[PDB]
């Protein structure tokens, strides 16, 4: 059960951790967040209560060190960093618990949301989409622009998901025109899953990262990224059984965690409704059809 | 993006530009079955690919082989017009290449996108005009090429015939488009029309009657007339 101080609550802010969020007042003694559970990636996240524009946030995974909240009045938000010195960090960590000045990581035990949101989520693929080498965690806001809606520009603040392209020399084999654009399988299965991503865990840690990051911050080409990723396994004939299977169940706890007051500008309804009533695939994702007509019936 | 009454001079600048029209592409009889069901049977088709510049038509003929074994013709037919027209552009020198691609239905779109990746400063465009390219099998010497077609063949006419040493560019498609659509509107009257005097004749490379400057003004007020009236009728009006 790993530990995230802060130095300190300078700006009233409300903080995300994974799914869960705080509010804190101006100079209140909050200290941080303790019993965060090992073994998945985190996301500490921020909303400034004087301005609700820019959700901000960090990625991190404790196993890869010691980390810690900071305010920076200089630059106006709250910034992570690692400590280096262990004996510090585990001075600073047991002094904040024994004044009780932390939050505790509020997991119930039957729930394994953040498991299912997280599955194929890796921090050593994170940081290749969020390139910043010299840190162990990755900053994500609102308004990062990806690769592909740069080409459409500053690269360094980019979000370098894979390039998915339905009209691209990429995703049609020329003489199979016709057949590739309607039938996508040669597209996902030999560029994308053999060719990029390598296999179909990495496929869906891209696609899980791009959800969280479109719910998270409203990150509108994260939203672009996760859809796009959807569309190209519902656009092809011939995909693996288990992958169907765990798209199903992936899909399905992404819709059952979505604010439903964020579904309008957070869920396409073209590619929703080509995805579960006109696709190959439309009869293969029963979990994610069944929650999408209880829970969105006006999207569909 | 898509071409309409604002833009209409964009056709007859020095940008080389063609129109795509598939809708003879795929053509069939629908018929009854010995046992009462109901059947297609397919005809000879063509694209009519046309600069309306120089009047230039590229008449691909769509033998009705090309169906043989295929499902869902009727999708096939737009990626088949695609490919086509990418083939003839592969074919045409550089500088003959057009710099657009104009189709008149926008489910041509996505297909003549897709099969012209390989020329991404070649523009596909919609347009809002409704141009009535689809009355080109009303023109007898086209009909006659595309049903006497044994193979796939490429047909070259000039669909303006003489027209623009005495005429604009302008005005020669102005000309094409009303004969066309009152041949679409009403056949039978537009044909009588365009032959009714059989002292004006067609040349032997011509595809319509040799009309002086004064039988035209003639013949295009007889058109519109046609055109008036058949639209009193479509609607009583």
């Amino acid at each position: 059960m790993n530990t995230v101080p802060f130095t300190s609550a300078p700006i009233e802010v409300t903080i995300g951790i994974d799914q869960y969020s705080f509010n804190v007042k101006e100079n209140q003694p909050f200290h941080g967040i303790k019993d965060i559970p090992i073994g998945h990636v985190h996301v500490i996240h921020f909303q400034h209560a004087d301005n609700s524009s820019m959700r901000y946030g960090y990625w991190f995974d404790c196993r890869m060190g010691n980390f810690y909240i900071q305010y920076d009045p200089k630059d106006g938000l709250y910034k992570m960093m690692e400590e280096r010195d262990g004996a510090k960090f585990e001075n600073i960590v047991h002094n904040f618990k024994e004044r009780q000045m932390m939050v505790s990581y509020p997991k119930i035990d039957e729930d394994d949301t953040w498991y299912n949101l997280t599955e194929f989520v890796q921090m050593d693929k994170i940081r290749k989409i969020v390139r910043k080498d010299e840190n162990q965690f990755s900053y994500v806001d609102s308004s990062m622009t990806t690769v592909q809606e740069n080409e459409l520009s500053d690269p360094a603040h980019s979000l370098n998901y894979t390039v998915i392209n339905f009209k691209s020399r990429e995703a049609i084999r020329p003489g199979h025109e016709m057949e590739d654009f309607l039938d996508k399988s040669y597209y996902l299965n030999t560029v994308m899953l053999q060719g990029i991503f390598k296999n179909s865990s990495n496929y869906f840690g891209e696609l899980q990262f791009a959800f969280l990051n479109a719910m998270f911050f409203g990150n509108y080409g994260s939203s672009l990224q996760w859809h796009a990723m959807i569309e190209l396994i519902c656009s092809s004939a011939t995909v693996p059984k288990h992958m169907l299977d765990k798209l199903d169940e992936i899909l399905y706890y992404q819709i059952k965690t979505l604010p439903e007051q964020y579904s309008d500008i957070l869920l396409n309804e073209r590619v929703w409704n080509i995805c579960l009533y006109s696709s190959f695939q439309k009869n293969s994702l029963h979990n994610t059809e069944k929650i999408m007509e209880n829970k969105y019936p006006e999207l569909l | 993006g898509a071409m309409n009454s604002s833009n209409y001079a964009e056709l007859f600048n020095n940008d080389i530009k063609l129109f795509v029209d598939d809708t003879n592409v795929y053509r069939v009889t629908v018929h009854k079955t010995f046992e009462g069901n109901v059947a297609t049977k397919a005809i000879n088709g063509c694209i009519f690919t046309l600069n309306p510049k120089t009047g230039h038509l590229f008449l691909k003929i769509i033998h009705t082989s090309v169906w043989a074994g295929q499902k869902r013709l009727s999708q096939l037919a737009k990626w088949k017009t695609a490919e086509e027209v990418s083939a003839l552009v592969r074919s045409l020198p550089k500088e003959e290449q057009p710099k657009q691609i104009i189709v008149t239905r926008k489910a041509m779109l996505d297909p003549l996108e897709v099969h012209m990746l390989d020329f991404p400063n070649i523009a596909i465009r919609p347009t809002e005009l409704r141009l009535p390219f689809s009355a080109a099998m009303s023109i007898d010497k086209l009909s006659d090429v595309v049903m006497k077609a044994t193979e796939p063949q490429m047909v070259l006419f000039n669909i303006y015939d003489d027209w623009l040493d005495r005429i604009s560019s302008y005005t020669a498609f102005s000309r094409l488009t009303l004969l066309l659509r009152a041949l679409k509107t009403n056949e039978e009257s537009a044909k009588m029309i365009l032959l009714s005097d059989p002292t004006i004749t067609i040349k032997s490379y011509h595809l319509w009657p040799s009309f002086t400057d004064e039988q035209w003004i003639t013949i295009e007020s007889q058109m519109r007339d046609l055109i008036l009236t058949e639209y009193g009728r479509k609607y009583n009006v």
